[PDB]
């Protein structure tokens, strides 16, 4: 059921879960999950998007979750 | 670039 990597899973949750208006931009990301280099959130935002989990909305880099934990 | 993002990622979400 959970077709999704441990860390997919995560920078979803951050990105559904993070109380900001402006959902959460690529740069809060990347500053809260450190560890997750660039070119790997990049990747991750591709995959969630083609899952239709994320979108981008005001910007291209600044995505909320329609409705995925 | 910006338009129907959220019923795009619904139909994404939802043709699975």
């Amino acid at each position: 059921a959970n077709g999704l990597t441990v860390a997919q899973n995560q920078v979803l949750n951050l990105i559904k879960a993070c109380p900001r208006p402006e959902g959460l931009n690529f740069q809060d990301l990347k500053n809260q999950l450190k560890h997750m280099s660039v070119s790997s959130i990049k990747q991750a935002v591709d995959f969630l998007s083609n899952e239709g989990h994320i979108y981008s909305t005001v910007d291209d880099d600044h995505f909320k979750s329609t409705d995925a934990e | 670039r910006i338009q129907r993002n959220k019923a795009a990622a619904l139909l994404r979400l939802a043709a699975r």
